[PDB]
Formats: C-alpha cells, structure tokens, sequence
C-alpha cells in the first residue's frame, strides 16, 4: 500500500581524525597527510649537480689544500661538506670565513685561472712541512709564498688588469711570523706589509709577530683575504714583505649553487627536494624532516602531522 | 555541520554502502533494497577533489640561503640569523595549522550540505505523494515497486501519476 | 547569516529568555508560557567553547632573542634588525585580524544554523498537524494544552493522535 | 481550538560589538578579548631565576666594577639592566660590545675561575683612581694590569691548556697610554702589542696612544676583548707591552638565559611572560604591552582590542 | 554553493533581469511577466560591500627599510638581508592568495544563501495555495492576477482569500 | 485556473573569473582587482619632500664634492640617487659606506654647522687636482685636509665640545700616501696616526703607504670615518700626521626620511606612495611593481594579479 524511502550517507569502519574550527579532534572517514616527516636517508644524486667534499672544506678545496687538490676546478649546484673533513696544509685563519665560504658556495665553480706572476726580487714558491705535498714541503696550490731573494725583500708593486667581461676572484693572504728573527730572516724589513687595492676598493694587512698554539709543528700563520675585480678595472698589489700572492683569480658566476652539511650518503635517484638528512618527496605542501632545505621543498613547519580532511564526517551506528 | 544532515537528522551512515557516498535505502511491496546516488557522490569527490589539489601541487624553489646551526658562538649576527628563521617557521606552521583548521571545517559542512541537497531533490520529486518522517526517510503514501523506486533515485518519477492514489491515503 | 533564522524570518529575539540560547513559546486554551530548548542551546554552547578553546589555552615560549630598542644610531646592521621585527609585527597582527575576522563570521553563522535546525526538527515532529505562519512559529491546528505543547518540547509528540482533528481543521 | 507554538533565540539589553568578514561592526550578544591590553607593572619573581643588576650593567658586572663585585659568579634566568646604572672604573671601549653583552646573557652564568697565570718580568695587579676599592686605587676583577718591573717588560709568552670538557670564555683586553711618555714609561717598548690565539683563532691587538677626553681623570682607555677556548685546545697569550691579563676564565653554558632592560619593580608573583612593562598574564593569544619578551608569551601585534564572538547575533526585542 | 540555489535546483540564470540580483516571472490569466527582488538584492549588495570595503581601504606606511638590491658581492650580511626580503614576500603572497581564495568561497555561498532565504520566505507567503515544482517556481493553484503577484513580491499577500480556492484545486 | 511564479536569480553575458577554496578556476559575474600592477613610470613631486641627487650620490652630497655643492644643508623625506650618478673629486674610502649612507638617510638632513676648531702647527685647505673645484685645485667642502708648516707637523690634540641639546655628526678621515716620500714629505713624520673620541667612543686610525690605481690621477686614497658626540659630551681629536680634519658637524634628525635609487622622472603630482618604478596608487591591498617602497603601500607580492568576486556565480543560459 505505502513504500518507505531513506536517504543516507556512508560510514567506514575506521575512520580519521582530524582538526576543524570546532574541534581539535573530529572523526572523518578520509584524510591525508600534509606534513612530509620522513626521509629515505640519502641525497639523491639528482637534478642537482652535488659534489662531496669528502674530507674537504669548500675552503680547503679553494685555498688548495693538498689532499684537496682533487676539486680543483670542480662545479656543483649544491656542495656537501662532510662532519669529518680535516686541514692538514699550513695554519691559516680567516677573517669573514662565512662570507667567502657563502659566496664562493653561491657562485658553484671552482675555474681557477693563472695570471702571469711579476715578482721580481723575491723567492717563490715558499712551502712549509705542516702542508707536505708527497715528500716535500708544499703549500696551498692557489696561493704564492714569496720570501727575501739575495738579503733583501723589494718594495712589491704589480699590476694585473681585468680586460675580461666577468668579475675575478683573487684570494691573497699575509704571513704572520712566530718571532722577530723569523720575521728579519724571511722578509729582512723588521715590518711587512701588505696592500691590495683596485680603483673602487682598497685593504691594507699589517703582519703581527707572536707565538701562536703549534699547529703541525707551526707557530705562525696566514690571515686571507680577497678581493673581486669588475670589469675595467685593475688589481694592484703593493707589499714590502709578508704577502702570500695569488696565482691567478677565480671566474665568478651566479645561479642556483650553494653548500649544505651533511653526512647522508649520495645515492642513485631522483629528488627535487635536498635536506641534510637526505632527499625529501615534495608533493606535501610542508615537511618536518629538517629546516636546512635545497631545492623545491615543502616550507619546514613544528608540527610533524597535518591531515587534511578528504571525506564527510564519520558517524558509525551504535 | 552546519545543515544538520549527517550528524543529524540523519541518525548515522551506512557502512553497507561501499559504492557511494550518500544513496537511498527502501523498503516496498517486493521488500528492502540500497543503491548508491552517483550524482550526489560525485559532487562531493569532484568539490573536495579540486580543494585537495590547491594546496599539494604546489611547493616553491630556494636555492642558496642563509645558515641555520651554528658550531661556535658569535652574538649579535648569529642571534639576528636564528631570530629570522626562528620568526620564519612559526609563521608557516601558523599558517599550515589555520589551513587545514579551515579547510577540514568546510569539507565537513560541504559534505552536509551535498547530503541536504539530495534529500531536497527528492522531496521535491515526490510533490505530495510522501512526507519526510523526520529521519532522512520519505514515506511514499502509494503502492511503489521496485521501477517506481527507480523511477525516482534516476529522476523521472512522475509524481501525478500517483498524485490521487497518494492523496487518497494521506487524507482519509 | 546564511540561514536567514536570527536576524531573518525570525523578526526579534527574546531577552526574557534567560535560561537558554533557543527556546519555545505558547499560546493554547491553558494560556502563554515559555520554556528555553536546552538541547538546542548546549549544541552550539558546545561548539563555540571548542572553537575559542582552540584559540586560549595556546602560546609558545621565546627566550634569547634581539634586541629591539636602541640608544644608539648604526645603520645596516641595525636596519635589518628592526626590519625583521616590524615585518614579524605586521604579518602577526594581519593574522589575529583575519583570524576573529573568520572565526567571528563563522561564529554567527553557526548560531544562526543551530536556529534553523531546531525549526526544522519542530517542523518534521508535527508533520501535517501543524503550518509555518512564516515569523518563526508554527500554527497547530488541533487543541494543544500544556501536556501536548511539553510532549513537542520534549520531541515525544505523537503527530497521528491528532491527525485527523488536524487536517480536518486545515481542509475544511 | 488550535494551538500556537513560536521558537526562538535570546538576546541582551547592552550586547557587544564585534569584527567580521561582511561588518567591521555588528553585534553579538557576548565575545572575549583576544588581546592583552594591560600589565601589573611589576616583574613576577619565579617562574624565571630573576636577577636586578642594580646599578650594574651586564657588562660592568663581567668586568669587575668595584660596585658591581656582588654579582660575582652569580648567575640567571633574566639579567635586569637598569636605566639607571653607571660605571665607577677604569674607561673601557669593548668593539663588539652588543655581542659579548649578547653571548654572556644568553650563557646566563658569571661562574668566574681563576686559573694560575704566569707573568714573569712584570708588575701585576695594577689600578687607577678611577677604579677606587675603598680608599685605594683599583681595578677590574677579573683583569691584570701588567706594567714593568726593574727596569724592563719582557716579552710575554704564557700557556693556557682547557684540560676539561667544557668551553672557557677569556676575556682580556690592551691599553691605550695618553702619550708617547706613558707608553715608555709604563712598558718600556715605545710600541707595545697583544697577541691571544688558540689552533683555531687569533686576534693580534696593536695599542693606540693619543689623548682622549677624561673620564674620571682619565686620558688613556681599555680595549676589550674574548677569546673561547674549545676542549682540547690551549690559550697562548703572546705581549710584549700593553696587555691587559686574564686572572682565568668564565664557564660557558647554553640554555634560556637571557637580558632585558626595565625599570620595572620585581614582586613575588607567579608569571611565565616577562616584559620590560611588568609581567603579564599569558591566557590571551594576543598582545599589544610590549614587543620584547621573555617566557611563555602572546604573540605581539599592533592591534589593542580584538573581540571574539561567543555568543550570537543580537536582536534586541522590539 | 551550499545551499544549492544558485547553479543548483535553479537550472539557471536571466540575463533579461538587468534591474536586480533577484526577482520573479510569472505566467498568469492577465500574462507572463517579470520584476527584480529589492529588498533581496539590496541585502546581497550592502554585505559584499562591507566584505570588500575590509579589504581595499587598508594600507601601511613604512619609510626607512632595509636595501633590497645590491651591486656587489658580500656574503653573510648581505644573505640575511635578501632571505629577510624573500621570506617576508613569500608570507604576504601566502596570505594574499589565501585571502581571496576564502573571501570568494565565502562570497559564492552568500550568494547563494540570499536567493534561497527569497525562495523560502516566498513559500512561507503563498502557504498552502500552492507547491514548489522544484525548477525553483512555485505553482500557485488559483487566479492570481498581477495585484495578486503584487501582493506576494512586496509581502501583503492574504492565503486566506485564496485559500479555499486553492485547496479545491489542489485536492481535487 | 492556475497561476505560476517563478524566483530567480540574474547572470551576465561576458562574466568574470575568480578563483576559490573549491575552484582555482570559476567565473562570477563581476570582481574587482587586488593587485596594483601599474606605474604611471613617474614620481610625484608632492606629498614627500622629494631630492633628486642628479648627478651627486647622498655621500658625495655630504663629503661636498664640488660639484654636489648645491646639495648643502639640503633636507629630503626621499633622496633620490640617479644610475648616472659620478664622483669627481679625491679618490676615498669608507669602512661600512652602506650604513653612513643609511644613518645620513634617515636623518634627512645635511645641515652642517662650520666649528672653529683651531689646527696650530699646520698648513690647511689643502687641495687635488683630482679635485677641482673650478679650474684650480680643492678638496671636499666639508674636510680640511691638513699638512706641514715651516717643516713640522705637532702632536695635534683639539678639543670640541657638544655643549648643545642634540646630538652631532662629526665625519673626518685619514690620508694613505702613496708612497714613504710622499708620507715624510708632507707630514714629515715617517708614520701617522689619528684618533678621535669622546667619552663613550674611541677610534684610532693608522695610515697605511702604498701604491694603489690611479684615480683622476691619484694612488693615494683617502678612508673615511664619522663620529657622533652626544649632548653633554666633547670631541678629542689627537694625531701627529695624515688626518683630514672635520670643519664642524652635521645636524642629525629623527623622522620617515629615506633614499632610493631610480631614474624615474620627477613631475607634479599627488602620489602617497613611491616606488623605484615611479609612484602608484595605493587603493588596491597588493602590488607587483616593486618591492622597494616609500610611503602608505600596497604589499609586494609575487602574484600579478588577484580578482576579489563582487556578485554572485555566473550561470548564462544556453
Ligand atoms: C710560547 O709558549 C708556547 C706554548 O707553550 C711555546 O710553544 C711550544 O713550543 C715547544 C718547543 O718550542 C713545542 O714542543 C714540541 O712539542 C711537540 C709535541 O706536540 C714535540 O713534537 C716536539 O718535539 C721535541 O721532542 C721530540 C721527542 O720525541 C724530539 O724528536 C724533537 O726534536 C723535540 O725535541 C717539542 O717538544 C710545543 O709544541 C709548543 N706548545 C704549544 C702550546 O704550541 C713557545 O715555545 C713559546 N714561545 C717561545 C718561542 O719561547
Ligand atoms: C688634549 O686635549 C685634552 C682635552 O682638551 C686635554 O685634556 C684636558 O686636560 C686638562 C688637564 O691637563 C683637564 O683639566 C682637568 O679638569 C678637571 C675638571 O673636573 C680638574 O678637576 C683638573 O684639575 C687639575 O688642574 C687644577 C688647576 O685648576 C688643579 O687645581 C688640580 O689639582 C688638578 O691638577 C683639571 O683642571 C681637562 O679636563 C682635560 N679635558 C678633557 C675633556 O679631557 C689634554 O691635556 C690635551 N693633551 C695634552 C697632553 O696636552
Ligand atoms: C705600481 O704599479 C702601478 C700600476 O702600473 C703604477 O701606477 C701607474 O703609474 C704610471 C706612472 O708611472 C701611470 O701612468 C700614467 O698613465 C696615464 C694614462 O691615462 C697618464 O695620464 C700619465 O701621463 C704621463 O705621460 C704622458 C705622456 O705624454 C704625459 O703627457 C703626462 O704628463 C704624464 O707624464 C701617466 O703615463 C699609470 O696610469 C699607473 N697605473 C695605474 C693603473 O695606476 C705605480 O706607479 C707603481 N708604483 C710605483 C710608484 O712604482
Ligand atoms: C729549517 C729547519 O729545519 N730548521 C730546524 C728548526 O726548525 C725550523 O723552525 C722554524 C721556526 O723557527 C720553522 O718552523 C721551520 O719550518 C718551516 C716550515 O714551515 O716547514 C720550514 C719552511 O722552509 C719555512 N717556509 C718558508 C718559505 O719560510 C717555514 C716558515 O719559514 C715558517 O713557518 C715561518 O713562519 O718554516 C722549521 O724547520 C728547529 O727549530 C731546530 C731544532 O732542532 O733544527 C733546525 O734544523
Ligand atoms: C697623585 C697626583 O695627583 N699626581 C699628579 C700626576 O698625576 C698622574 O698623571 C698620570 C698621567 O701623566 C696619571 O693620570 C696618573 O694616574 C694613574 C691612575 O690612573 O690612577 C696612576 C696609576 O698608578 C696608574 N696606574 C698604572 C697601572 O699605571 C695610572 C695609569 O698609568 C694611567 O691611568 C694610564 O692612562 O695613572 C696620575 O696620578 C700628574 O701627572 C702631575 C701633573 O699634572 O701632577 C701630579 O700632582
Ligand atoms: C694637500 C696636497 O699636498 N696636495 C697635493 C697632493 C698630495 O700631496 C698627494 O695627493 C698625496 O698623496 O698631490 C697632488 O698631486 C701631485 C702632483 O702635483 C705631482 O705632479 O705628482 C705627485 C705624484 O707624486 C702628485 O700626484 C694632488 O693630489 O693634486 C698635488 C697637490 O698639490
Ligand atoms: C681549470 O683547471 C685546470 C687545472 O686542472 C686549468 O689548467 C691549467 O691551465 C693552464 C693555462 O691556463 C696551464 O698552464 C696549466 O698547466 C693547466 N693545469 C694543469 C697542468 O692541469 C684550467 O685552465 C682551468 N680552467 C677552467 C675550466 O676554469
Ligand atoms: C634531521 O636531522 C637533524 C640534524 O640536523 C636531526 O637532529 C635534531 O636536531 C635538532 C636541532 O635543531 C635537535 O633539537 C634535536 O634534538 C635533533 N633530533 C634528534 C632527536 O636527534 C633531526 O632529528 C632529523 N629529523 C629527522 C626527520 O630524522
Ligand atoms: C582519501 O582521499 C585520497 C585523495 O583525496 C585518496 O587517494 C585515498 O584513497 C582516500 N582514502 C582511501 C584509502 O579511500
Ligand atoms: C528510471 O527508472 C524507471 C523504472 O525502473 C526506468 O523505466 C527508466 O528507464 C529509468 N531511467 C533511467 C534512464 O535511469
Ligand atoms: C514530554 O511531555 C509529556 C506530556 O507533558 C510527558 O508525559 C513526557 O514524560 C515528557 N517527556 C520528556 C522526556 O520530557
Ligand atoms: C560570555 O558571557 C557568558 C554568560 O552566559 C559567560 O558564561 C562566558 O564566560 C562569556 N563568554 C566567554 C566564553 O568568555
Ligand atoms: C666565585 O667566587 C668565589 C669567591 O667569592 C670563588 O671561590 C669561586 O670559585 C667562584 N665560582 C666558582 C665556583 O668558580
Ligand atoms: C502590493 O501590491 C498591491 C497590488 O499592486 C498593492 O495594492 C499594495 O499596496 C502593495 N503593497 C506594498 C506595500 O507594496
Ligand atoms: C566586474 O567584473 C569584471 C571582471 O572582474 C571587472 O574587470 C570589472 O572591473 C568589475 N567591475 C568593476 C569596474 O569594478
Ligand atoms: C647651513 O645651515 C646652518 C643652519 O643649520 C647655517 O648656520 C649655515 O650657515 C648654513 N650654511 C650655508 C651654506 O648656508
Ligand atoms: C620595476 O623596476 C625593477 C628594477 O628595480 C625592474 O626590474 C622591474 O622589471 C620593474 N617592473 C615594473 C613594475 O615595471
């Protein structure tokens, strides 16, 4: 005689918490996850040109270190510095070492390109046995120790233009010798002197002489500096003792390379995202895994689950 | 929710239902039967579809940044380095935290109202053949077999048809 | 608000209501009386305390920081410094603007949607006994005492027991 | 006959009013603030490890200034710098100031040990009638003027080994003679010089003579300067003239200390938030007291009164 | 839109109504005609009005800042100086794609809530003399000449003249 | 018998797409733009007190350049520095330039008061060819640069004090001869030396001999200081060689002074808010014509445009 019609919605079994306006715990039968937590641990060798450092500084690698060598000229769109790298070339010390290790590491080359010397009067060069190259005695490969040529040390003054197109890289130091008697018998003037300078930029270093901890058997040591010529101008470098002299410069680019520290292994795959716990998947808007990201990466958030609802409310029976 | 379906007037779900998201149930001459609304269901996926996929195909690119742990202490630059980022990640997990507060209160009214919506549109088929008994559920005053049921859940119920018959019970 | 309830068809409120946020008021042979529904009124109690309670019991903890206030002039290192507050400062203050904003929008629709609801159940308990005059109240067309008025209150109505007086009332 | 039954909503007789997405204002019947607007003017005293400087700033306490000595080896939560402290010793000049100010705050510990240094061929303990200690002259606490003795200023060269587990925090400093005479005449060497370096840094140090304004019939000034020693590293402090000793070093610790400046009153109370305006109550999820903080604080912004809807519309009654 | 008005259970739009947001057509004895909701439109327009009024007239003033573009390299100082920026622009972005995306749904359903409260406080006017076909048109079971539809759209209009007309009709 | 009304709802033929919570794509029949993304590529003359540098940078302007002399006691609420802009005077250095620009900047004023310290001993104004101000030789307008007299050059020691109620910019410098000729030749000692304090700061310069790229025909250069003496204070300056004495001070302010760079034309018009660009209106929330701004501004943001809906879902028929 009469019929009965019910309208309804389903339910699932078990369903999924979730978070609303009016509630911080609310049922729902669908969500998910918004919040990228995990890592498979390693950095995917790729998009990403990555370069391990393996036991050197991007410092190291640019000053010349020995065991470093290997990296001469390399390039990367992300440099790995690893947490058991080590220095075993001449004690040096820099000044704004975040800096240059910051803009070197933007930059991703290490094209090093030779300049035509001009020191007259002085010995090349110079080396020390806390930087042993092989047997020898040897010193960082981009870098010229020059020291006293027949009892005397010339007032240094060259010149070297930038007829190039690019800005150049040249990265100097001066020596700071461990007593007075080191300071007279390797530049015979009782105070060195060093003057870097170009038409928009001018740094002059003074030598320091004191004892210093040994380092590889070494109490004295190199502050370095650098200096970038435009294009136009000219480097003029002007010392009467104590300069450590660049080789040539280094070409300076701009794109998308830049450093991270990390010790996750660099294995064989396909990852966007970069993190120094290893390479994230990117399809979640945010990510728990680290703050320190490279890459397209979810933005780091505090909270280590989001879950996005994808289905109505769940309401079971009974 | 907000229309007061699901949660609701609507006792609770079905969990028989596996096929769809909201669907009708009967109980006629040739006894009970369920079938799932495709249009309804669809609605709802399509909308919550579109919602999802604003906020997973899209991630943005930053290459060289600033640092972020520190291996000795300096002070006053080191400090303004944490600050920035420190300041940064609140503000995002803020914002990611408000996000799915929003969206999840939303998907759960939609779905309410996509249910709500259903009931109306067969309300309105049905004219004065039935009356809403208050759970979700139309009594349908006239002899309905299973193709007058169907009639109904694909939309081609002809309410006059049975207009005098239904009038008949509901009025005596 | 969306529902069109409070604010809407329902032209005022009633501030001699003073144990509930909904409520119900008679007229029949026994006279006028007025009584809050508290089902109704806890509901939306209860939903508007969650939601501000996701909004109070939280802060984090900030300690070493940067400085913010300075005796001295020094340029860009301080510049940064006071940028990066101000920019904090500003994206905080959108946000608790945009958060009451939202919240307070949302609030008043939810009450008004409690409102409807309570209609819409008092409408489907008396089926055809009754009919909306359109201001909020209903016209029961059957005699109603105090007992009757309760059993509606407390949804036990029995609408058939006074079916037939009902439609013979509306129909004739 | 028929029966009539009417539903309904309350409503008040004064509501309030509030902010939405279609109302800068309308009015609901009751809401709440979001917005901490008012402080007690007081600073809780606990649930923070509380400490007034008085008349002693950070810095001065570090030092040793004769008035600041009560805050020796003290340490805290929050330091409280006073608008109106003052310095009673020797000129000083610290390049970097904010920074040490920084880095000792926030190591929340003035935890002063005195190691045994050894300074053969001078006189320590120096001190000036701008540092009086009691009727006598003084100095810094945790420094040593070293001046000549019998006639000459060795060229110092002194070990200092971090045999523990924890890093050390040398502070030291340089003198700067009014004259040419004083120089001499204090060190002997017509040019003096200070050399403090560790495997990992150095910092050579040149003294500067000339006249400045006096303070507290003072001409001549102290440089300031810090030196952390990391777990098996050791400190060589090399001078020939100038220097201004070490008597030890401070323990370096990391947790939630830190430095504010007010002059508000510190009561015994109970309040996690801290501002330079007083305590405040940390229930509301907003704040328009004070940007600078310190605890469990609302978030600062510009905004002085945000009202949150909890109730419904209001519609007064005819 | 949730309450399914608009772009739902109404098939669709007139482009013939150029004098409002909301209005009627009817077909009567006298002929088939057309007027434009006032008070309805009106109160569509004064809502997304304010709601954009909140949003347009606001801006911050801001003079010394932080540099923004550099002409050499630096390094650290500089790094912090651009993340600042960078950080800072992606937030605003974030909240200026957020905030339309809210504003606009908000705005879609308001929409669509004021036609369905015209819709309803319609049916609650004509009561039992006619029935909502469910094309979003109410069939009115007696003469209703054009003082009759104009009774019922500036709100005068008496059920109980028509009444019995109607019930005649429509149980019949 | 029968009557029939019908309720509806308009549509638009050409409607307008918005994007929204469940849509990125989805027309309305009409919206309103968020996004000013236009200039008019010019920068009204009014209602900030607007400064073209022209051909003078801010610093040049300040140092007094001869031909940035129209530039003195200039003020500005926006210092505009043009591409084009040149130095055409003694070749100089400044250590932090960017924040000298920057405190300058905000101060917004160049008024300079002329003090009369008194230089005995020596020979002022002394002038370059490398800066001629008019066909002879000159020098900065506001340094006195000062050299031997009747073969000598005293330990010079002035004092100035800061006996007003606001606080002074002093800016000074030194001098790097080129070569150790030039150094004994003009201040006769073989080694120079300047110091300038006040009872609250101390700063010592030494001039450092060497040759650097000729500059309108100069290797030496001059580095550039600044110094602010606040009130109750006084200024010691002490050197017995190289300084480039300060002829009195600059007036520093506090307020919403600023400067740009751009080559944005300067016309008559009314614009709250600037930009590199030129000036935009600032009705709209955002913008994406620059993110360097100056005044009441839309935010910058990387969408070029955001469409705010202002009528209901457009539904056409057919
Ligand atoms: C200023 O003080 C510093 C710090 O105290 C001081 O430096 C020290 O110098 C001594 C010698 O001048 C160094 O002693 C060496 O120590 C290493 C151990 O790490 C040994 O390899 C050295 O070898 C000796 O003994 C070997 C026996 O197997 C022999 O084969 C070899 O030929 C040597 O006889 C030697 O003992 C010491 O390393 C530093 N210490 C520090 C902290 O750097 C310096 O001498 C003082 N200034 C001056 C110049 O007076
Ligand atoms: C380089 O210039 C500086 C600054 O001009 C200059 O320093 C000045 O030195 C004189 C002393 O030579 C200081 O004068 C003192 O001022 C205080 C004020 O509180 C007095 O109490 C001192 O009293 C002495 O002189 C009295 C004579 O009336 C005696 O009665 C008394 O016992 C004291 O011996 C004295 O007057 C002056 O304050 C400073 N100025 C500043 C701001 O430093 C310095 O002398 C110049 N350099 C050289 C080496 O010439
Ligand atoms: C250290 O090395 C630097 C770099 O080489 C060196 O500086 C150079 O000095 C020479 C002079 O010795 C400069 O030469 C000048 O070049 C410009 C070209 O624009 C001319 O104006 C000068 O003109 C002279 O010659 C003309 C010939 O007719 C005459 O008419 C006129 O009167 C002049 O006599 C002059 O040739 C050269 O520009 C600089 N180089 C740079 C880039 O600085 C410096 O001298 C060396 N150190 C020392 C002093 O040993
Ligand atoms: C040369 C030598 O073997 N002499 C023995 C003494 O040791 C020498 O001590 C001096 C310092 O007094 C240096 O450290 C010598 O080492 C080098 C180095 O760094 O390897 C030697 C290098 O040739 C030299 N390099 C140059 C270009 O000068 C380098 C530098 O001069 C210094 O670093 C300057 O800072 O020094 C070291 O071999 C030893 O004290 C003595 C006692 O047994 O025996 C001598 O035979
Ligand atoms: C007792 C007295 O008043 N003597 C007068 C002479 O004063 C001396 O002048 C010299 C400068 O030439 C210093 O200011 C002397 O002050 C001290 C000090 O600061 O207390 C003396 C301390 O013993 C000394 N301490 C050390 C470690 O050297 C200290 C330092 O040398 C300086 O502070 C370093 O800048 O100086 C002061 O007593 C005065 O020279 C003479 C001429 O006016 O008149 C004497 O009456
Ligand atoms: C104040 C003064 O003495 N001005 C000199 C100036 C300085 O002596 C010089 O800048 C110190 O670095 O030198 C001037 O130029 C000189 C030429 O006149 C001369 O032919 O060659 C000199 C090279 O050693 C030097 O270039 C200058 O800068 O204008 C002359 C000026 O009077
Ligand atoms: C990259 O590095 C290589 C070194 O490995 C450079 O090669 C040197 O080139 C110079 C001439 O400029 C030769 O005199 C050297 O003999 C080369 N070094 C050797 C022996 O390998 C090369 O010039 C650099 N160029 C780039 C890619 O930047
Ligand atoms: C990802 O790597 C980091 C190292 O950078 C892990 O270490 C955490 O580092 C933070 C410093 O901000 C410390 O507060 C925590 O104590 C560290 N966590 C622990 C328990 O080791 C971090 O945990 C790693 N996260 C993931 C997803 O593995
Ligand atoms: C929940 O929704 C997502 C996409 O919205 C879907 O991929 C997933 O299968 C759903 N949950 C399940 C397992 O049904
Ligand atoms: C609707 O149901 C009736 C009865 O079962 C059937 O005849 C008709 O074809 C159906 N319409 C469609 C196409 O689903
Ligand atoms: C409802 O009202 C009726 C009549 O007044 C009464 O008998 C019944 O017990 C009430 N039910 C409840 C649960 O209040
Ligand atoms: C609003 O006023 C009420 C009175 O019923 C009070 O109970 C409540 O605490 C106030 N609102 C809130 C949530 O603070
Ligand atoms: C703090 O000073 C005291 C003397 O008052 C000293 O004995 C103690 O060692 C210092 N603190 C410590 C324990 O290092
Ligand atoms: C409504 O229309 C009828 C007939 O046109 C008219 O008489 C009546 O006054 C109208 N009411 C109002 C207030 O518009
Ligand atoms: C209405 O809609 C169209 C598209 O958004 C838009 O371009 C037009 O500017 C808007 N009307 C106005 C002028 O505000
Ligand atoms: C510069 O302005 C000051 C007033 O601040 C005035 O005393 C001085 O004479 C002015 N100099 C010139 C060039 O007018
Ligand atoms: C605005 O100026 C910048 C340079 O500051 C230029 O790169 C950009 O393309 C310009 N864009 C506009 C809004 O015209």
């Amino acid at each position: 005689s009469t019929a009965t019609l019910c309208l309804g919605h389903h339910a699932v079994p078990n369903g999924t918490i979730v978070k609303t306006i009016t509630d911080d715990q609310i049922e729902v039968t669908n969500a998910t996850e918004l919040v990228q937590s995990s890592s498979t641990g390693k950095i995917c060798n790729n998009p990403h040109r990555i370069l391990d450092g393996r036991a050197c500084t991007l410092i190291d690698a640019l000053l010349g270190d020995p065991h470093c060598d290997v990296f001469q000229n390399e390039t990367w769109d992300l440099f790995v510095e690893r947490s058991n790298a080590f220095s075993n070339c001449y004690p040096y010390d820099i000044p704004d070492y975040a800096s240059l290790r910051s803009l070197v590491a933007s930059s991703g080359t290490l094209e090093f390109i030779t300049e035509g010397f001009t020191w007259t009067g002085v010995t090349q060069n110079g080396g020390s046995s806390a930087c042993k190259r092989g047997p020898a005695n040897g010193f960082f490969s981009r870098l010229n120790w020059l020291t006293k040529s027949e009892s005397a040390y010339p007032v240094l003054n060259v010149t070297m233009p930038n007829n190039d197109n690019f800005d150049k890289l040249y990265i100097w130091g001066v020596h700071h010798p461990s007593t007075n008697q080191e300071q007279t018998n390797l530049y015979v003037q009782a105070s060195g002197r060093v003057t870097v300078s170009t038409r928009r930029s001018q740094q002059t270093i003074i030598p320091n002489i004191g004892s210093r901890p040994w380092v590889r058997g070494q109490p004295g040591r190199i502050s370095i500096y650098w200096t970038i010529v435009k294009p136009g101008d000219v480097l003029v470098i002007n010392s009467n003792g104590n300069l450590i002299a660049p080789r040539g410069y280094f070409k300076m680019r701009t794109g998308k390379s830049s450093i991270m520290r990390s010790d996750a292994p660099i294995d064989t795959c396909i990852s966007e995202c970069i993190t120094p716990n290893g390479s994230i998947p990117n399809d979640k808007p945010f990510q728990n895994v680290n703050k320190i990201t490279y890459g397209a990466c979810p933005k780091y958030v505090k909270q280590n689950t989001l879950k996005l609802a994808t289905g109505m409310r769940n309401v079971p029976e009974k | 929710g907000l229309f007061g379906a699901i949660a609701g007037f609507i006792e609770n779900g079905w969990e028989g239902m596996i096929d769809g998201w909201y669907g009708f149930r009967h109980q006629n001459s040739e006894g009970t039967g369920q079938a799932a609304d495709l249009k309804s269901t669809q609605a709802a996926i399509d909308q919550i579809n579109r919602k999802l996929n604003r906020v997973i195909e899209k991630t943005n690119e930053k290459f060289h940044q600033i640092e972020k742990e520190f291996s000795e202490v300096e002070g006053r630059i080191q400090d303004l380095e944490k600050y920035v980022e420190d300041t940064k990640i609140d503000l995002w997990s803020y914002n990611a935290e408000l996000l799915v507060a929003l969206e999840n209160q939303h998907t759960i009214d939609l779905a309410d109202s996509e249910m709500n919506k259903l009931f109306e549109k067969t309300r309105r088929q049905l004219r004065e053949n039935a009356e809403d008994m208050g759970n979700g559920c139309f009594k349908i005053y006239h002899k309905c077999d299973n193709a007058c049921i169907e009639s109904i859940r694909n939309g081609t119920y002809d309410h006059d048809i049975y207009r005098d018959e239904a009038l008949n019970n509901r009025f005596q």
